[PDB]
């Protein structure tokens, strides 16, 4: 078994800079004149692709910004320059010894400007309450970075049991993040209180975001 | 070769043996149809004033960024295991873009290139062998796998990629001179024939100085110039007009 | 020019057997070797095995005694025979084109394979509509929450593909025998209740079509 120790786990490299992703291997070496590995780039919403094979040649389908070198044990991936389409995970694959597994995964994030998320929350309509359930979703889109503590706070008492957050990584087209916080509750819990407050804590907005609605808005 | 249908790979090139003709090399540099026209050692304007025994046109297609590796004294996988150039390469390497001619919709992956070999190839030596050699200590003995690298790899020729991955038709002109007589030379640029004037003359067979005027002499059809009793050029035949 | 799509597995029971068929087209199958991987089985990218060029088979350490690869050169399809399926084999499988020095150059589309003891579940479609007096902060969103569907996938559209500018597709959240799909579309302020918008939700895994208006 070949343990491909990939370091680090995450990076914050802005546009125009050079990213450094390491990869350590042990067996084997000395194939025909070199002992390098392969590099890949896997997006969270797209299947991966080959960047550069054996760290000394070129591969079609990807631009020529991906390069690198390394020793017989340590390997270095060079992403220079970092564009707006490099916000994805990276892996290195062993090719000289079975198993031909991948690394742990370096999640490269594009260091952009910080921004506050949107202030929106949508209550369910009157036709959705006829089925018995209620879907209250607080919208928090177009923000940076991904460090955000979302907490549903009903005015009666706090409810963190039927909540679920959909944490999405940095998209290829949109450079900002987008997360959807959901709340599963019945019709009797929806008609309990009049107003319901969506609380969110962000790195940029130190003040807690307060946004309420009315149950009669149907 | 410039208007050919489709070239071959970088290791199985169609070597067109050029012989028994003439070719103007200075008109190809100013033709404004080549993307890269750079010779090594010998100027293309001096190629018309020099003869060679055999001329070989090695036609192959490489990518955009690989045009710097086809040069004497350079490294690379295609420069060592596919097309080896000698240290005394006095030929010429030309190239032009063929992205709208050789590429296919979605990617042309028919062109192959050799990654590794058992030994280095000789200069101007074509090798079409597909022997598979193992990378590690455990050989596969036939079917590849379990650390057995395939020696060939498909070229990626997409119509919408960058300029470094477009197909570029490269024709390397090989020149050599041996004890055999030369067959390929350059065309001599002709001028207007002026008669009844004390000027020089330079025909295909012999040159000199004297006034050329019409007379009643008749030469044999396999002769170009003549001599008198004193072994002196006294009469010459024009090569164009009989 | 490289077609490596997958079809056939929809919903598998545990301790069963099913072969994944990846149709190879556009290039010669007898000159390359189809690889097999998984897409995010809890951890990152994991490698399973590699089919040779018409020869033997190689596998991983944790995937040799249960998995098998069968290459059919006549039908131009590579089969991935699975034995003793459990809940840990819930991932998206992929086929890859072999390179020169044992590289994985080109990739395919694959399919979603979900193995669980629970049965299929129809989706609970609930559109996310703004209120009559709801406000915003320089941006109006629009979406329909598809929570409680099983198995993957679910295609969510708005008025048969009318909204296409600011559509943001959320990934499926892996829960206990359930999945959750969110959505967010940047819309102008005249979208509700002025414009008649209907979010269509289609579940091709369970053949259930539940469409609810905004």
């Amino acid at each position: 078994n070949i343990v491909l120790t990939q370091s680090p786990a995450s990076l914050a490299v802005s546009l125009g800079q050079r990213a450094t992703i390491s990869c350590r291997a042990s067996e084997s070496v000395d194939s025909y004149g070199n002992s390098f590995l392969h590099w890949y780039q896997q997006k969270p919403g797209q299947p991966p692709k080959l960047l550069i094979y054996l760290a000394s040649n070129l591969e079609s389908g990807v631009p020529a910004r991906f390069s690198g070198s390394g020793s017989r044990t340590d390997f270095t991936l060079t992403i220079d320059p970092v564009e707006a389409d490099d916000a994805a995970t990276y892996y290195c694959q062993q090719n000289n010894e079975d198993p031909f597994t991948f690394g742990s995964g370096t999640k490269l994030e594009i260091k952009r400007a910080d921004a506050a998320p949107t202030v929106s929350i949508f209550p369910p309509s009157s036709e959705q309450l006829t089925s018995g359930g209620a879907s209250v979703v607080c919208f928090l889109n177009n923000f940076y970075p991904k460090d955000i503590n979302v907490k549903w706070k009903i005015d009666g008492s706090e409810r963190q049991n039927g909540v679920l957050n959909s944490w999405t990584d940095q998209d290829s087209k949109d450079s900002t993040y987008s997360m959807s916080s959901t709340l599963t509750l019945t019709k009797d819990e929806y008609e309990r209180h009049n107003s319901y407050t969506c609380e969110a804590t962000h790195k940029t907005s130190t003040s807690p975001i307060v946004k309420s609605f009315n149950r009669n808005e149907c | 070769v410039f208007n050919a249908t489709r070239f071959a790979s970088v290791y199985a090139w169609n070597r067109k043996r050029i012989s028994n003709c003439v070719a103007d090399y200075s008109v190809l540099y100013n033709s404004a149809s080549f993307s890269t026209f750079k010779c090594y050692g010998v100027s293309p304007t001096k190629l018309n004033d020099l003869c060679f025994t055999n001329v070989y046109a090695d036609s192959f297609v490489i990518r955009g960024d690989e045009v710097r590796q086809i040069a004497p004294g350079q490294t690379g996988k295609i420069a060592d295991y596919n097309y080896k150039l000698p240290d005394d390469f006095t030929g010429c390497v030309i190239a032009w873009n063929s992205n709208n001619l050789d590429s296919k919709v979605g990617g042309n992956y028919n062109y192959l290139y050799r990654l590794f070999r058992k030994s280095n190839l000789k200069p101007f030596e074509r090798d079409i062998s597909t022997e598979i050699y193992q990378a590690g200590s455990t050989p596969c003995n036939g079917v590849e796998g379990f650390n057995c690298y395939f020696p060939l790899q498909s070229y990626g020729f997409q119509p919408t990629n960058g300029v470094g991955y477009q197909p570029y038709r490269v024709v390397v002109l090989s020149f050599e001179l041996l004890h055999a007589p030369a067959t390929v030379c350059g065309p001599k640029k002709s001028t207007n024939l002026v008669k009844n004037k004390c000027v020089n003359f330079n025909f295909n067979g012999l040159t000199g100085t004297g006034v050329l005027t019409e007379s009643n002499k008749k030469f044999l059809p396999f002769q170009q110039f003549g001599r008198d009793i004193a072994d002196t050029t006294d009469a010459v035949r024009d090569p164009q007009t009989l | 020019q490289v077609q490596l799509k997958q079809s056939g597995p929809s919903l598998v029971q545990p301790s069963q057997s099913l072969s994944i068929t990846c149709t190879v087209s556009g290039f010669s199958l007898t000159s390359y070797g189809v690889h097999w991987v998984r897409q995010s089985p809890g951890k990152g990218l994991e490698w399973l095995g590699v089919m040779w060029r018409g020869g033997n088979t190689d596998y991983n350490a944790a995937f040799m005694s249960r998995l098998s690869i069968t290459k059919d050169n006549s039908k131009s399809q590579v089969f991935f025979k699975m034995n003793s399926l459990q809940t840990d084999d819930t991932a998206i499988y992929y086929c890859a084109k072999n390179g020169g020095a044992h590289a994985m150059d080109f990739w395919g589309q694959g399919t979603s394979v979900t193995v669980s003891s629970a049965k299929t579940t129809p989706p609970s479609v609930y559109p996310l509509a703004p209120g009559s007096a709801a406000q915003t902060n320089s941006m109006v969103t629009l979406g329909c929450l598809v929570k409680g569907y099983f198995p993957e996938p679910v295609t969510v559209t708005w008025n048969s593909g009318s909204l296409s500018s600011g559509v943001h597709t959320f990934p499926a959240v892996l829960q206990s025998d359930l999945y959750t799909l969110s959505s967010s579309v940047t819309v102008p302020s005249s979208t509700w209740p002025s414009e008649t918008v209907t979010c269509n939700v289609a579940h091709p895994a369970s053949s259930t079509k539940v469409d609810k208006k905004i």
